[PDB]
RNA sequence: GUCGAAUUUGGGUAUAGGGGCGAAAGACUAAUCGAACCAUCUAGUAGCUGGUUCCUGCCGAAGUUUCCCUCAGGAUAGCAGAAGCUCGUAUCAGUUUUAUGAGGUAAAGCGAAUGAUUAGAGGUUCCGGGGUCGAAAUGACCUUGACCUAUUCUCAAACUUUAAAUAUGUAAGAAGUCCUUGUUACUUAAUUGAACGUGGACAUUUGAAUGAAGAGCUUUUAGUGGGCCAUUUUUGGUAAGCAGAACUGGCGAUGCGGGAUGAACCGAACGUAGAGUUAAGGUGCCGGAAUACACGCUCAUCAGACACCACAAAAGGUGUUAG
RNA sequence: GUGAUUUCUGCCCAGUGCUCUGAAUGUCAAAGUGAAGAAAUUCAACCAAGCGCGGGUAAACGGCGGGAGUAACUAUGACU
RNA sequence: GAAGACAUUGUCAGGUGGGGAGUUUGGCUGGGGCGGCACAUCUGUUAAACGAUAACGCAGAUGUCCUAAGGGGGGCUCAUGGAGAACAGAAAUCUCCAGUAGAACAAAAGGGUAAAAGCCCCCUUGAUUUUGAUUUUCAGUGUGAAUACAAACCAUGAAAGUGUGGCCUAUCGAUCCUUUAGUCCCUCGGAAUUUGAGGCUAGAGGUGCCAGAAAAGUUACCACAGGGAUAACUGGCUUGUGGCAGUCAAGCGUUCAUAGCGACAUUGCUUUUUGAUUCUUCGAUGUCGGCUCUUCCUAUCAUACCGAAGCAGAAUUCGGUAA
RNA sequence: GGUUGCGGCCAUAUCUACCAGAAAGCACCGUUUCCCGUCCGAUCAACUGUAGUUAAGCUGGUAAGAGCCUGACCGAGUAGUGUAGUGGGUGACCAUACGCGAAACUCAGGUGCUGCAAUCU
């Protein structure tokens, strides 16, 4: 897909509560952090003896991963999360579809 | 490696075309359904004799063929090939299949394996048209055929005029009369509903209601 | 594999009927629907939203809500062994008033008539319906029509 | 090892035993997915002329 | 086989169980070896196999749904028992009738659409090609193709205008019908409407049939979760005492009479007995019951003899019978 | 490993191993170092063997092709 | 004497480590295996005109694609064909007539659509925010997908309106954990500030065996619980294949259908072929061949007596009664 | 009765060919300053109602017309089907019994009905 880089939307936040203008960018997981209880909770879990003490997901299917667009009211501040459908190719830089052109050369 | 009629004489399964769903079948082997002088006039042959099924079956295209080969031979060498008109009227639209043959009963559906007409009681299968003064010739033709056919089929003198619709006199009365008119090898009959203009044109042998 | 989806086997079903396509007349829209209401379901596959789903095809309900766009019918389907109560969100253009109420209520309203002309008379009423009575006896004449007497046919082939 | 695959077999006999219960009938069935508009006003509708009913014994 | 040596052999001594020892066979390690023997953990676990102990009375199944590393097992729903409880001419129905819907199967259709298919006939080309005249021609004339027109023979599980039977939704009133005119923040131009009402009018021919050893409701629990068969509909397969679906009725769980025999066919469903009458099937003798009555037919140097069922076909006969 | 004698033991180090007076700026642990922070901590640089790169090795494990044409009958194919 | 703060040793840290330990090494399936996916799904048919409905039934499809191919508005009419216009031809671009959709609407197919649902243009983000109801599958759970509202905020249009993604019917994902968005909210339990950590609400990272384990082989050295729910041997049903026999008679046979043969067709029998099946046996019915010996069948090779011949004789061939 | 604007059922309203249409109305029709749209004032926008015409639209009528609608003991109680039997038949299939019952065919009849508002010899 394509999708623009900005989007007049709602935006839920005390003052903004209305539609604005977004600047639209793809959401990107973020750095672990040990000190994440659960890694904590792992991470003694492992010592010593016994080996791998918890599962190791192999049996990968899909070939693909839905999109996250991270919204954000350029007047309130504030952020939207708004999840795109399974795609294999996306880009929100532009290059819009034309009109009726000639293929080219 | 045909197999023997035996294994497809009754009408176990749906009708079964060739189509877009089909597709991979072979060719009938009976492809010639009117024989004789069909060029023929309708008036010239008022004798009409029929080949009739007995049974609900199917006939092979294969056995379909033999016969007319077999009716067609007799009829001309006995009494000329201008004699008569012999016309199959039966196709074989039915495909039969067959299982040919590391597996066994798993997965089992048949390839196309031959053609069949699929043919009621009382259904025609050959019908003959003739002079009156070739009868005799004719239905031992379609005597003969007989032998090439599975199940019992009975041949039956027509009431009819040729292969008109009109039994002998309605025929006569409708010719004798204006209404008739000769097309190829069969005819058009005066209409009363419709453009009298150009009804008029057509059949002006009509329109004085005499000779 | 198998296919069970939503609109699955409906190939006739919500077919359209012979010269029958297009827009759907105005009248379908004009009529007025009240809670209470008894309509007959079916599915007009010219529009799609707001679509019976084929079960409730040919099936008699009662409107239990008005809306913008639809009334919402409850039907009782049963599954198992059971009825249970189910809750339509039909469209307009996919319902239309029963008239399997027509004949009782045209009923009422003569069976208030004739029963009030009769005590208003001197009682003697009668106003519950009879099933076909076996017919009575009757004398048929000759005078004109003497008794032409046939007899079965022989066997003929005429082919 | 194959084995039967489905059937209805019997089962509307087991049906039978203990109903097709009918579908059981009550005045005054639920508001159940009534149009929440309708419903609001509908409620003061009735506050008021339960209010006026108290009104006529006063 | 070998028999003076890589010979045989006593005793003593060392090597010990994932260890030994092995000129190597997974051999040998006390009748134990692809991991000795002894005790213990230990009554190891077992969706698998076996067995499970008195009588009578009443009721009485399932082999199906959904999820499961699920397919010889479980959970879940169903079927079953129990205990009842609230009520009672009430309300109830594997049924009909009446009124009103739904449906695209069977049939039918194809000189109706789509798709197939046999045949000619008549047209039309500045134009698919051939051939004669030719300098050619948007030339003429034959010709075979395609198309067109009106006809003709034949077809469809995945075609169709039409369109059944059987099945199938709803309705047949007191929770009803009519009048008067309150409430609201919904809704209307509008006290307009919508919903819910207050007050008033009409009783069992109060609104079809037939039935009802009553109706309604609650809790909890077993077994079951291999099914098989018959008529009809039906898929795969040449077919099957084969494989798989639909509806009902069965067998399984069930004896009794009949089909000699036999799970499922026909008759008929079981407390102990008397008398009667029957069913299906029989009545020469076996064998209870007419070697009954009547009209034909049939003579077989492999006659025939009663559903399911325990097979026979094309084709023939100057045997005989009636047409 | 192979298996008396006689004879003879061809070519292949790409792979898998094994191995090396080899190279070096690639990756690379704990400790140690530096940087930020109020510290817990975060980031960074440096970095052993190993890996990777390079060389050796077949009486190590093992391997040791395909398609056309071509000589005065045909056939064949030294030859391409 | 040698060696020397180096070795050695002790604790962590990386490499190496089938030498050894422990464990695992899908399911359905006309046995299992190889294959395929009937394992989660969609269209049409099977499907027996409501609904439901099986097989490793039939013909196809799904793990995607689209900032427009989503939303609103206006304008327009498609496939095809006829007739016309320089170069220009079968096919370029221009016009007019006809045109029920014979087109197009991403994709399988089926529905659906004509001042549109198709084509061209204009303006856009409703593909958004909140939390419930409902329909399909159903246990009336979940998930997917969908429907009609309520409360917002917007888009478009003169407006009525329409818009909660793609015309409809498929296009997908629990708990634990991580991560991000959200209010600036609750907690860190002796009291505070600040980092940090923990909660709440909504998303993403995925389980395709798709209600969702973390998983390689070999065993002929082999083991146990079971299975006749299941193969290999006998036996049963079937008879496609094999084998054997007919009917018709176009032909063959110098001439001449049938002396002897016999095409195209077509009806059968057989159960020493091989298949199909899986009903009996897995707490065991001794598998091939031969030897020995008995008995049976006949579709007769010889031998007895016959009939026929394209029987001169001789020899042969065909047929009968014959085991 | 005509006509117009808005309609409802959506062919008895459609299609093919020809003829007829008073009056009003519709219409065709004139113009390009202005709003507005085009390659083109053809469409679309505006202005005139003046300059012109029933030719076309429109309405109606004709036609052994095409189509479509309706009817009928026309075909047919046919096909098909629910129920029954220890009915026939080697089978394939087929009669019978109590019911339900088509489609094509054939023949006749028909060719828009109508609501609100305004207008009209
Ligand atoms: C494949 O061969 C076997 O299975 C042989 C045997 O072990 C026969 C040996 C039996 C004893 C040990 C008793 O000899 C056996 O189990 O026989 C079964 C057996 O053993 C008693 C009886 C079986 C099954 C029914 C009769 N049949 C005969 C013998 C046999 C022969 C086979 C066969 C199976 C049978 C079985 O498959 C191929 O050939
Ligand atoms: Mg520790
Ligand atoms: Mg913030
Ligand atoms: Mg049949
Ligand atoms: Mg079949
Ligand atoms: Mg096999
Ligand atoms: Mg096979
Ligand atoms: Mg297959
Ligand atoms: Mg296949
Ligand atoms: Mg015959
Ligand atoms: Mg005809
Ligand atoms: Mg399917
Ligand atoms: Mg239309
Ligand atoms: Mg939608
Ligand atoms: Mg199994
Ligand atoms: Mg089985
Ligand atoms: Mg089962
Ligand atoms: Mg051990
Ligand atoms: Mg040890
Ligand atoms: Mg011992
Ligand atoms: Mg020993
Ligand atoms: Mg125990
Ligand atoms: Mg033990
Ligand atoms: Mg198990
Ligand atoms: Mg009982
Ligand atoms: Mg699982
Ligand atoms: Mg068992
Ligand atoms: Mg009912
Ligand atoms: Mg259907
Ligand atoms: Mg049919
Ligand atoms: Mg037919
Ligand atoms: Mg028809
Ligand atoms: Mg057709
Ligand atoms: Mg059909
Ligand atoms: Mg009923
Ligand atoms: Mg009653
Ligand atoms: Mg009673
Ligand atoms: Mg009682
Ligand atoms: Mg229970
Ligand atoms: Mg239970
Ligand atoms: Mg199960
Ligand atoms: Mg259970
Ligand atoms: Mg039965
Ligand atoms: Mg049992
Ligand atoms: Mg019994
Ligand atoms: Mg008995
Ligand atoms: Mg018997
Ligand atoms: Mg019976
Ligand atoms: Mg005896
Ligand atoms: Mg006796
Ligand atoms: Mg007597
Ligand atoms: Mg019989
Ligand atoms: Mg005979
Ligand atoms: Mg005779
Ligand atoms: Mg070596
Ligand atoms: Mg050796
Ligand atoms: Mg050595
Ligand atoms: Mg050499
Ligand atoms: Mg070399
Ligand atoms: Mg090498
Ligand atoms: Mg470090
Ligand atoms: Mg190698
Ligand atoms: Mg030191
Ligand atoms: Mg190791
Ligand atoms: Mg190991
Ligand atoms: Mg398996
Ligand atoms: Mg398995
Ligand atoms: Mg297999
Ligand atoms: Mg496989
Ligand atoms: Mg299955
Ligand atoms: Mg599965
Ligand atoms: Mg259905
Ligand atoms: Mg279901
Ligand atoms: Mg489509
Ligand atoms: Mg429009
Ligand atoms: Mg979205
Ligand atoms: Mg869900
Ligand atoms: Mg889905
Ligand atoms: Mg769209
Ligand atoms: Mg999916
Ligand atoms: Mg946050
Ligand atoms: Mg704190
Ligand atoms: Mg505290
Ligand atoms: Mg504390
Ligand atoms: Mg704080
Ligand atoms: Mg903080
Ligand atoms: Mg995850
Ligand atoms: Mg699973
Ligand atoms: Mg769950
Ligand atoms: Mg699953
Ligand atoms: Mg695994
Ligand atoms: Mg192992
Ligand atoms: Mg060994
Ligand atoms: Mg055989
Ligand atoms: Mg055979
Ligand atoms: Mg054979
Ligand atoms: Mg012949
Ligand atoms: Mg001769
Ligand atoms: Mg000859
Ligand atoms: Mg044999
Ligand atoms: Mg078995
Ligand atoms: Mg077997
Ligand atoms: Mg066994
Ligand atoms: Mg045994
Ligand atoms: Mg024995
Ligand atoms: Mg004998
Ligand atoms: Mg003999
Ligand atoms: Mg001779
Ligand atoms: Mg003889
Ligand atoms: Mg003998
Ligand atoms: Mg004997
Ligand atoms: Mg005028
Ligand atoms: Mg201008
Ligand atoms: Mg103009
Ligand atoms: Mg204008
Ligand atoms: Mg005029
Ligand atoms: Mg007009
Ligand atoms: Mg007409
Ligand atoms: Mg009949
Ligand atoms: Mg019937
Ligand atoms: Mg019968
Ligand atoms: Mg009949």
């Amino acid at each position: 897909v394509n999708v623009p880089k900005t989007r007049k939307t709602y935006c839920k936040g005390k003052t903004c509560r209305k539609h604005t203008q977004h600047k639209v960018t793809q959401y990107k997981a973020g750095k672990a952090s040990l000190f994440a209880q659960g890694k904590r909770r792992y991470d003694r879990k492992q010592s010593g003896f016994g080996g791998q003490t918890k599962p190791v997901f192999h049996k990968k299917a899909k070939t693909t991963k839905k999109v996250v667009l991270r919204l954000e009211c350029v007047k309130c501040k504030t952020r939207a999360q708004l999840t795109l459908k399974r795609c294999k190719h996306f880009e929100l830089g532009g290059e819009k579809k034309q009109k009726g052109q000639a293929l080219q050369f | 490696a045909r197999r023997p009629a035996r294994c497809y004489r009754y009408q176990k399964n749906k009708p079964y075309p060739k189509s877009r769903y089909n597709r991979a079948v072979p060719d009938s082997k009976i492809r010639i359904y009117d024989l004789g002088k069909k060029k023929a006039t309708v008036d010239e042959f008022p004798l009409c004799v029929h080949l009739v099924s007995n049974e609900l079956e199917q006939l092979s295209s294969e056995a379909l063929e033999a016969a007319r080969i077999c009716a067609n031979k007799y009829m001309t060498t006995v009494s000329g090939r201008d004699a008569f008109h012999l016309r199959v009227r039966v196709h074989p639209f039915h495909v039969l299949r067959i299982n040919k043959m590391q597996q066994g009963m798993r997965g089992a559906w048949g390839k196309p394996h031959g053609l069949a007409a699929r043919v009621d009681i009382g259904q025609i299968i050959f019908s003959v048209r003739t002079k009156d003064s070739n009868k005799d010739v004719v239905v031992e033709g379609l005597r003969r055929a007989r032998y090439k056919f599975p199940g019992q089929q009975k041949i039956i003198l027509s009431k009819k005029w040729g292969f008109t619709n009109l039994d002998r006199p309605e025929y006569l009365k409708k010719r004798e009369a204006g209404e008739v008119k000769d097309d190829g090898a069969f005819v058009k009959f005066l209409s009363k509903k419709g453009s009298l203009e150009n009804n008029i044109r057509e059949f002006p042998e009509y329109f004085a209601a005499q000779a | 594999g198998k296919s069970h989806g939503y609109r699955s086997r409906t190939r006739y079903m919500f077919q359209r009927d012979f010269r029958k396509h297009g827009a759907v007349h105005l009248s379908t829209y004009l009529k007025v629907y009240k809670v209470g209401d008894i309509v007959d379901i079916k599915a007009n596959g010219s529009i799609q939203k707001g679509m019976p789903h084929k079960f409730y095809q040919g099936k008699t309900g009662v409107v239990y809500n008005v809306t913008k766009s639809s009334v919402g019918v409850i039907i009782n389907k049963m599954v198992g062994n059971r009825y249970l109560e189910k809750r339509l969100n039909l469209r307009v253009e996919h319902i239309k008033h029963s008239k399997c109420r027509q004949e009782f209520l045209e009923r009422v309203k003569a069976n208030a008539a004739k029963r009030a002309e009769a005590k208003a008379q001197g009682v003697a009423v009668q106003l519950k319906r009879q099933p076909a009575q076996p017919r009575e006896s009757r004398i048929v004449s000759t005078e004109g029509n003497v008794p032409q007497t046939l007899a079965p046919v022989p066997y003929e082939t005429f082919i | 090892a194959k084995s039967k695959n489905h059937t209805a077999h019997n089962q509307t006999r087991k049906a039978h035993r203990n109903g097709i219960k009918k579908p059981k009938t009550y005045k005054y069935p639920s508001l159940k997915g009534v149009d929440p508009k309708f419903r609001r006003n509908h409620k003061h509708a009735l506050h008021g002329t339960a209010k006026a009913l108290a009104a006529a014994k006063k």
